[PDB]
């Protein structure tokens, strides 16, 4: 049993016709502080699968070791590691889901919230969640902390079921995922301007966005907000 | 002579007698044969009785859906090492989801046999493994020597006479290779294979075994009137 | 010396074929399966007449539907009969059911390679075992200290083994009732055994789907070797 | 949970309710408290269902190996006493059980209790549950040892019946044994629902409730 | 790997002999003399520093060693033996002892302690005997002064004087016609140096002698004052020079 | 303080007819008050016409399953291929369950088959291995809210035959498999209107001599 | 841990090691047991090469296992404590958990298993002791008389004898000791061991000691001179 | 491996005698001779020290006779060394019994404890046995004074008289003459001494080659009192007996 000290806050992530869009903004607070202003939370994975991690930065460095250690250990011996024996998107979430019930299991867990988004060898749509307790779920959408409540009700728009992922384009649903991170800057106290997107195609591969910022904000409303009810001036 | 008492003793010319003496416990087990083509992959076992009023000893053991072995020489030993395999191919599919490559399979078996055989007070294992498989890249057959030696190949036998259907396979190499989407057929040159190790005796409906895998067709076993078809 | 678990030349273990030499020294067993069910007998071979024969036990129960002869060195087979006799009401246990015969011969087969430098040893004793479930039906095996398993129709292990054997291989056929299997045994038995077969220096027992495990009553045993004696006199 | 048990003239009557509590819903009413261990065995339970059921049929396990063994049906003071040894391991851990294990041996009919705080109790009347309090009222007034099978066959069940009524946590049907030297004999299920009308008018009792 | 020889190396043969402990004294008679002397007033110690080179400095190679304040140990046989078995000599004065009882151990009790050691590896598994024999000297309040031999066997005896090594045989010959009961420590030196003498073929000087006593009080060796009960070690390691003034009057 | 447990709501129901069996259950999975999936699979088909659902905390029900479909496995390997029979199952899951007696998976499971005379048969656990052939039994959040009804359509308790007025009981007449999946879908959309962790949709899993087929039905997704 | 393979099968298939604990036990003391119709005598031979012993004090060749159940031996002396306090232990432990005392066929059971252990277990050798075990079941009038051996096989005897020159006093009890009519009293069964001794023993004064063991845990051991009064009317009846 | 340099310490040869403790024994024979004698009044313990030198220090010196607790002693023959190791065992054994009865150890109670331990080393460990031959001395209220011998086979048996060590053949049938049950200890003080002397391997008998203790009633009022007897005062008896 511990406390989380440097954390990192919401992942969001949705599929699309071709893939799935994964993005996590570059900050590590430390309570209300705002200490670290360039921490990536996107780890990719070989070049079909992106994790996106929240909560304990410590946990989450700890677990990306884990993953560079995994690929490592999988071309050991393996002629075809560069192609039909790579790392799935499924074998890297099941090994993580193991990791992380183990060590709740343990009552020592990894303080953090993760999503696996990927493209599986016969084209197939990976997105599914785990958590420090080891639960997992998979959804069209998926948000971590303050995404789940914010970002999923806007990317549930797009994609609302099962039948609407074929029906949804990389612009689209790209769109919709820059909009809930603004929404989230304007929203959530621990969350910043800079952030990170990866796109996942079947088609045109892996794409790593970093040094994103939220642009197009209103503010301008704001000078004529005087007061908290009877003040004029 | 004096260097084969125990597997801990190289003699003067770098040999290892003990693993010997194990690979000797092979040569007498039965006959069993082992080939493939692109699609599927064959196993074909003559079973041993003791006597006319005895059953005929199991040579074949599922491992996965997808993989499984045929057995000669000590049973016992087979049954440690496919309880190994079981365990192996169970917990890629647990903590991976991810189904136990063939190539990565015979690599376990290699070092699992190999710490039996550098050790005081153990002994190494005292059989030989037929493996096939279908896994991500394609159908496999591997033979597994107690030496610690896996080898992957497109047809093999091993066991008493084995030399004989080992021989058929070379000439045949070109032609059942490419029985492709035709399982009765690579049963068949099987089937031909294992009767060239064959004297005396004959195969009947509870002498043979044979097991099949492939690209849609889990791993199984026929044995009794299910092989009466190929005979 | 030398390793325990050493090969011989030739491929096999010296230890389990030494083994397999003081099988050959003990008491003669008799195991015979039909479909009306299976015939287990043993010969006592008591040391002295002082020696209360009904003490001698050679033919042991397993569960009610598996029953188990010896015959070598018997003092061993006590912790194979406990670890058969625990296997079969653990599953019982676990799975409330009762366990196949092949199942519980797998079980205590997996000791007997357990020997190295587990125990010091191999088993010095080989065991018949007979039972009965839903799925093979009656069933009778041979367990030997090599942890190998063979079925069999019938079966004679101990001294008088080979020539019980050829006498099986001539007598066995597909449709043997039960009381025609149990004077079968009796006649093999008083073949093979040095002193005069009776009721006190011969046991038998056998296994039913109905009536399950059950040995024989010298007064029951004793009616049917008079039987026997009758019906060799008549031709 | 109401159980009871009591020693007679012709053996042990062994009765029970029926019903799982979980807070104020009523999980089941279909509950076996009455477990076989072996044909001349009986055991009760109360408390944990989950911790009596495993116990209980690892006890009957026990008993088994034991006449493989020694080629006799184990004793109802030995039986009690490896359950309760077993329990013993695992007191202050949390395990919750109030037993009865009853049977028929060379002494006679047994009859003891055991719990999960460490009693073992041999005696010939017990009742244990939350509706126990109940029960033993209808037993020690109505108990002799001159009891006919049928009239304490009766007496065990009234005993539960008048529990059920009262104790919020009883209820559902009633579970009867009888156990002999020949073995323990089931005396079927009895809906309380059922049970309770019919008693009221051939007994003439619960004057209070109307029907 | 583990250490596989759990069984004993020293057994009995069938004259009921242990072969490795009488092979063990073989390896102390080849082994360089030493010997002890016990006066009135004090003990002393004494052994050749047989230097295996000329270029060694044999000052850094210490013969004679303090096992505590009032307790000094010589040896012959097997150097690396004794040097080890000084190491756990040291060590279990404290551990057995000192930490318990808040005093150092009497000599009899030390000694006690060491020849445990030495049987244990007489009997215990995948270990050979200790290959010298010990000569121990101290001083304890209710003994007195005292002197004791320990033997590879773990077997020790108390001794008045003795010798142990190369010329044993013909020393303790030698301190029976010049021992008596009324010795003071300067005459017990006197006569350790001439029956050493006998034993050395080469120099036999203040550098090639070791030789130490167990004797009276070192206030100046205590290293601090303020506490009178404590008033310094009896163990004392004689100079170079000390010797060689007493090489002159011999 | 940490705190390894957690609620993922979910309902779940099994009903055993006369020849099949049915195991029905929602979509839905939640923390709180926040949806996680609405199409989250629940009830799994586990091999030899067997089907499992493990209600409540959801990675102790997915390690639960998992861990029965292993044994399943294995009790193929180790036992000649033999059929595992339901009432064996549920002996084996008590085993399971009681092995973490001191740290539960806080799980309400329930499975469902044929017995051995081709009967239908549904088995229900509680989290600690304490288990019970039922003929009809909800499990999870809204099982409170089911249960009484079942026992009025499926067992017609405190019904009783007009004219007599409570002196002859409504006759225990058998269920069709079509008048069964009628009180299943009926009972979740019931439950979906008063419980606000039961919703999105429906899955239900049959099984006959046949094998086992699936049927999902969409439910309300507020 | 010691772990070497002391009892291993030889070519011919013998356990050499548990053959020769055998002859350890052809070198013990002679030691007899009989029973009768409602009791069991246990006699014992006692080596008249030790005099100046203090016989009080030297540990007695029959110990009680508990108070109703008894265990004499042949062998090496030593080992048969080891046998006797794991006896013991076990006859208290069942007492503990079963309520009952242990059936005489029950300890032999455990005696002999225990002795069997020792013979495939690494990094110890089998005991040098047979034992003869006697007494009555808790609430049972019938006699019991058990045998063990070094190997762990075990037998119930209706009369029996071990150690060194057993061969003859067995040889003795075949032709003397009849099933259909088993001595009827005390007398005629102390009678029988006494006689029997007196074919090996030597002298009949201190060398032979006799403990009759009686239902409802009734034993008692016999002094010199009532032993020394049935040696005296078995010598007084051969002169003729 | 190492199985090639195992000597098997614990097996029986064709003949069913343990080699080690027959070779133990052969080495105890050696060991000098150690008498023990049990009176109506008290028991007596006589000791020979093995060939010693003049410049040995007798009186700080023991080689032979070891206190046990106040009631009890022992003499040794075999291993100083291995004597000493079971000697600590066994007054650890009587202080542990002390502690939880409240009483003194029974004396046959620690000689079957220390007779277990050699025992142990003869069946399993793989070690040599401990090359000792104890003489135990003793009392207590039950059985009053007792002797007891043990040996590496860790078999123990009772005596009036006994003797280990060398000529213990020859020593005990000079016991075995002079011996009777109503003797008491300065009879029995005068027989010790007298049979050593007649045993012994050196050309004469004296006080610097023995060592001799005593455990009487002779103590003020029913208690018992152990003497080690010093240098002196076997000097002295060895004059009152009339041997030097
Ligand atoms: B009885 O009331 O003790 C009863 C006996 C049990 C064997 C079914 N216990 C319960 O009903 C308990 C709760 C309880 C109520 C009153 C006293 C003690 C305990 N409930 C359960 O065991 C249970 C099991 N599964 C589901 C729900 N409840
Ligand atoms: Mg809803």
């Amino acid at each position: 049993t511990q406390q989380p000290i440097v954390t990192g806050t919401s992942v969001i992530s949705m599929k699309y016709d071709n893939g799935v869009i994964i993005a996590a903004d570059n900050l590590g607070s430390y309570g209300s502080l705002l200490r670290f202003n360039g921490v990536e939370r996107l780890i990719p994975v070989g070049d079909n699968t992106v994790v996106g991690i929240s909560g304990d930065i410590s946990d989450m460095q700890h677990i990306e070791r884990l993953l560079k250690d995994l690929v490592t250990e999988n071309a050991y011996d393996n002629p075809l590691a560069d192609a039909e024996e790579a790392l799935e998107p499924s074998y890297i979430f099941e090994y993580l889901a193991t990791v992380m019930y183990q060590r709740r299991s343990k009552m020592n867990p990894l303080w953090n919230a993760i999503i696996v988004a990927g493209v599986q060898s016969n084209g197939d749509q990976f997105l599914r969640y785990v958590n420090l307790l080891g639960v997992t779920y998979s959804s069209p959408t998926l948000a971590t902390g303050f995404g789940a409540h914010m970002a999923n009700p806007l990317l549930r728009k797009v994609v609302d079921r099962e039948s609407d992922i074929p029906k949804t384009t990389v612009q689209v649903a790209e769109e919709a995922i820059v909009n809930a991170m603004r929404v989230l800057y304007y929203r959530d106290a621990r969350s910043s301007r800079n952030f990170s997107l990866a796109i996942i195609d079947k088609n045109t591969g892996l794409t790593f966005k970093k040094n994103l910022q939220v642009e197009n904000m209103k503010w301008d409303f704001a000078k004529d907000i005087k007061g908290y009810g009877t003040q004029k001036i | 002579n004096n260097y084969d008492g125990d597997t801990v003793t190289f003699s003067p010319t770098g040999r290892l007698f003990q693993v010997e003496y194990a690979l000797e416990a092979i040569k007498q087990g039965s006959v069993t044969v082992g080939l493939r083509s692109n699609t599927h992959a064959v196993l074909v076992a003559l079973k041993r009785n003791a006597d006319e009023l005895s059953s005929y000893q199991k040579k074949i053991i599922k491992c996965d859906e997808h993989m499984g072995l045929s057995l000669a020489g000590l049973a016992p030993d087979a049954r440690v090492l496919s309880n190994y395999l079981r365990q192996q191919c169970n917990y890629s599919s647990l903590v991976f989801n991810r189904k136990l490559a063939v190539e990565r399979a015979g690599h376990l078996l290699c070092d699992k046999a190999q710490k039996n055989t550098q050790s005081y007070g153990g002994r190494p294992y005292g059989v030989g493994l037929l493996i096939i498989g279908y896994d991500k890249s394609g159908a496999h057959l591997l033979e597994f020597q107690p030496s610690g030696n896996v080898t992957e190949l497109y047809g093999t036998a091993i066991g008493a006479r084995s030399q004989g259907a080992k021989t058929y396979l070379e000439r045949t190499l070109d032609t059942f290779i490419k029985i492709d989407g035709n399982p009765d057929e690579l049963i068949k040159a099987g089937v031909e294979a294992i009767s060239q190790s064959l004297r005396d005796e004959s195969l009947t409906v509870d002498n043979l075994s044979i097991a099949i895998v492939g690209k849609d067709t889990p791993f199984t076993i026929y044995d009794g009137e299910a092989v009466a078809k190929y005979i | 010396d030398r390793g325990v678990s050493t090969f011989s030349p030739e491929g096999r273990l010296f230890q389990v074929e030494y083994s397999l030499e003081a099988i050959k020294l003990g008491s003669t067993a008799i195991g015979i399966a039909t479909k009306e069910g299976v015939v287990l007998g043993v010969e006592k071979r008591a040391t002295s007449p002082l020696l209360e024969s009904d003490s001698i036990e050679k033919i042991v129960e397993i569960d009610r539907h598996i029953g188990c002869a010896m015959s070598g060195l018997t003092a061993d087979a006590r912790s194979m009969i406990e670890h058969a006799r625990t296997a079969a009401v653990t599953h019982n246990l676990y799975y409330d059911e009762d366990i196949n015969v092949e199942s519980l011969t797998q079980s205590v087969c997996d000791l007997a390679l357990r020997f190295g430098e587990l125990m010091s040893r191999p088993f010095g004793v080989a065991l018949l075992i007979a039972g009965h479930d839903a799925d093979d039906g009656y069933q009778l095996f041979h367990a030997e200290p090599s942890g190998t398993f063979y079925r069999y129709n019938a079966k004679a292990i101990g001294s008088g083994s080979e020539g019980a054997q050829a006498e099986l291989l001539n007598e066995w056929h597909s449709s043997l009732t039960l009381k025609e299997a149990e004077l079968l045994v009796l006649k093999i038995l008083k073949q093979v055994m040095e002193e005069k077969l009776d009721e006190n220096n011969a046991q038998l027992s056998c296994i039913t789907k109905q009536d399950g495990f059950k040995i024989y009553d010298n007064e029951k045993t004793a009616e049917l070797i008079k039987e026997l004696k009758e019906k060799e006199a008549a031709e | 949970t109401t159980t009871l048990a009591f020693k007679f003239r012709h053996g042990v009557i062994v009765a029970a309710d029926s019903r799982a509590t979980a807070g104020a819903y009523i999980a089941s009413q279909t509950v076996k408290k009455v477990i076989e261990i072996n044909p001349y065995l009986l055991g009760t339970m109360a408390g944990g269902a989950a911790d009596c059921s495993f116990w209980e049929r690892l006890l009957a396990r026990q008993c088994r190996i034991y006449e493989l063994r020694n080629k006799e049906r184990i004793s109802v003071a030995a039986a009690s006493k490896l359950l309760a040894n077993m329990v013993y391991q695992y007191k202050g851990m949390g395990l919750s059980m109030g037993t009865m294990i009853c049977g028929w041996d060379k002494r006679g009919p047994g009859l003891y209790y055991v719990d999960s705080e460490g009693n073992r109790i041999s005696g010939a009347t017990f009742s244990v549950g939350s509706g126990s309090v109940y029960a033993y009222g209808v037993l020690d007034s109505n108990y002799k040892w001159d009891l006919s099978v049928e009239d304490a066959l009766y007496l065990g069940k009234r005993s539960i019946l008048a529990a059920a009524h009262r104790d919020a946590y009883s209820g559902g049907s009633v579970n009867l044994y009888h156990v002999t030297e020949d073995g323990w004999i089931y005396h079927g299920n009895h809906d309380v629902g059922e049970l309770f009308w019919k008693v009221k008018e051939e007994e003439g009792s619960f004057n209070n409730v109307i029907g | 790997m583990t250490d596989r020889y759990s069984f004993s190396l020293t057994t009995f043969s069938p004259s009921g002999k242990l072969g490795q402990i009488d092979y063990a004294l073989t390896a102390v008679k080849q082994g360089v003399t030493s010997l002890g002397i016990k006066a009135t007033n004090g003990v002393v110690i004494a052994t050749e520093k047989k230097s295996s080179s000329p270029l060694a400095m044999s000052e850094t190679l210490s013969k004679v060693s303090l096992l505590t304040p009032d307790i000094g140990a010589v040896y012959s046989g097997m150097g690396p033996d004794y040097r080890v078995l000084v190491d756990k000599s040291r060590k279990v004065a404290h551990t057995s002892y000192k930490r318990i009882y808040g005093e150092y151990p009497p000599t009899k009790l030390l000694v006690s302690e060491v020849a445990k050691i030495m049987q244990e590896a007489t009997q215990s598994g995948g270990v050979r005997p200790f290959g010298v024999s010990l000569l121990i000297a101290g001083h304890d309040e209710f003994n007195g002064f005292s002197l004791y031999q320990v033997d590879p066997s773990g077997s020790y005896f108390p001794w008045k004087a003795t010798a142990i090594g190369k010329g044993s045989v013909a020393a303790k010959t030698f301190l029976e016609k010049r021992w008596n009961d009324e010795l003071e420590l300067e005459d017990a030196i006197h006569i350790a140096l001439l029956t050493l003498k006998e034993s050395v073929e080469g120099e036999f000087n203040g550098d090639t002698i070791e030789l130490a006593i167990i004797g009276d009080e070192n206030p100046d060796l205590l290293g601090y004052t303020g506490i009178p009960t404590d008033k310094g070690p009896r163990f004392r390691k004689l100079t170079s020079q000390e010797i060689n003034d007493r090489l002159e009057a011999l | 303080q940490f705190n390894p447990y957690g609620d993922n709501g979910g309902t779940i129901l099994g009903i055993a007819g006369e020849d099949f069996a049915v195991l029905a259950g929602d979509t839905r999975n939640i923390t709180d008050y926040s949806i996680n999936s609405r199409y989250e699979p629940k009830v799994f088909d586990c091999g030899d016409n067997i089907v499992m659902s493990a209600n409540g905390f959801a990675a102790d029900g997915d390690a639960l399953v998992k861990r029965f479909k292993n044994s399943v496995k294995w009790y193929h390997f180790d036992h000649n291929d033999k059929k595992l029979s339901i009432n064996s199952a549920a002996r084996n899951i008590q085993h399971l369950l009681y092995s973490r007696r001191f740290f539960p998976y806080y799980v309400y499971n329930i499975i469902a088959g044929l017995d051995e005379d081709g009967k239908g048969a549904v088995y229900s656990f509680d989290p600690v291995g304490s288990y019970q052939r039922e003929q009809c039994r909800a499990g999870g959040a809204a099982a409170s809210l089911i249960m009484p009804f079942l026992d009025n359509q499926v067992n017609f308790k405190n019904q009783y035959e007009p004219g007599t007025n409570g002196k002859v009981k409504k006759p225990l007449k058998y269920l069709s498999v079509e008048e069964v999946i009628k009180l299943v879908r009926d009972s979740f959309t019931s439950a979906t209107e008063r419980h606000i962790q039961v919703g999105d949709g429906l899955e239900i899993l049959i099984v006959t001599k046949d094998g086992v087929r699936k049927e999902f039905y969409e439910l309300k997704r507020d | 841990g010691y772990d070497r393979a002391l009892s291993i099968f030889s070519p011919d298939g013998h356990i050499f090691q548990v053959e020769y604990a055998l002859e350890a036990v052809k070198r013990g003391t002679c030691a007899v047991g009989v029973k009768g119709k409602n009791c069991v005598v246990l006699g014992c031979e006692r080596r008249s090469t030790l005099k100046l012993q203090d016989t009080r004090i030297t540990p007695s060749k029959v110990s009680k296992i508990d108070s109703h159940v008894v265990l004499s031996f042949s062998g090496l002396n030593a080992d048969s404590r080891i046998l006797i306090e794991k006896a013991r232990v076990e006859a208290q432990s069942h007492r503990l958990t079963l309520e009952d005392p242990v059936t005489v066929e029950y300890l032999t059971r455990y005696v002999a298993g225990v002795q069997q252990r020792y013979t495939q277990s690494g990094g110890v050798r089998p005991f040098g002791v047979s034992t003869l075990i006697a007494g009555f079941d808790p609430r049972d009038d019938e006699p019991k008389l058990y045998q063990t051996e070094p190997s762990g096989i075990y037998s119930s005897w209706s009369a029996q004898t071990i150690g060194r020159n057993s061969k003859t006093v067995r040889e003795f009890l075949e032709k003397n000791y009849d099933r259909k009519e088993p001595p009827a009293t005390v007398e005629e069964c102390v009678k029988l061991t006494v006689r029997s001794l007196l074919e090996v023993v030597q002298t009949g004064a201190k060398n032979i000691e006799i403990t009759v063991v009686k239902p409802d845990s009734d034993i008692v051991a016999l002094s010199s001179e009532e032993i020394n009064q049935y040696v005296t009317q078995i010598e007084q009846e051969k002169q003729e | 491996g190492s199985r090639r340099y195992d000597s098997r310490t614990t097996i029986f040869s064709p003949e069913g005698r343990l080699y080690q403790v027959e070779y133990a024994l052969e080495s105890i024979s050696h060991a000098g001779t150690a008498i023990g004698i049990m009176a109506s009044d008290g028991i007596v313990l006589a000791a020979e020290r093995k060939v010693t030198s003049t410049l040995l220090e007798q009186d700080t010196s023991t080689e032979k006779l070891y206190k046990l607790n106040d009631k009890i002693a022992v003499a040794v023959a075999g291993l100083t060394a291995d004597a000493e190791i079971l000697i600590n065992t066994a007054r650890i054994h009587a202080q542990n019994y002390l502690k939880t009865y409240n009483e003194d150890i029974p004396v046959e109670i620690l000689v079957r404890r220390l007779s277990d331990i050699k025992q142990g080393y003869t069946q399993h460990g793989g070690l040599r046995p401990f090359g000792v031959s104890f003489i135990y001395a003793g009392y207590d209220d039950r059985y009053g004074y007792q002797l007891y011998t043990s040996n590496p086979s860790g078999n123990y048996t009772g005596w009036k008289a006994i003797s280990v060590g060398a000529n213990t053949s020859a020593a005990q049938t000079l016991l075995q003459m002079d011996y009777k049950d109503d003797m008491k200890v300065d009879d029995a003080i005068e027989l010790a001494l007298k049979t050593l002397s007649k045993t012994t391997d050196s050309s004469a008998l004296t006080y610097d080659r023995l060592e001799f203790a005593t455990i009487r009633k002779g103590a003020n009022d029913g208690e018992v009192y152990q003497k080690i007897f010093k240098p002196q005062e076997i000097k002295d008896i060895l004059v009152k007996t009339g041997i030097t």
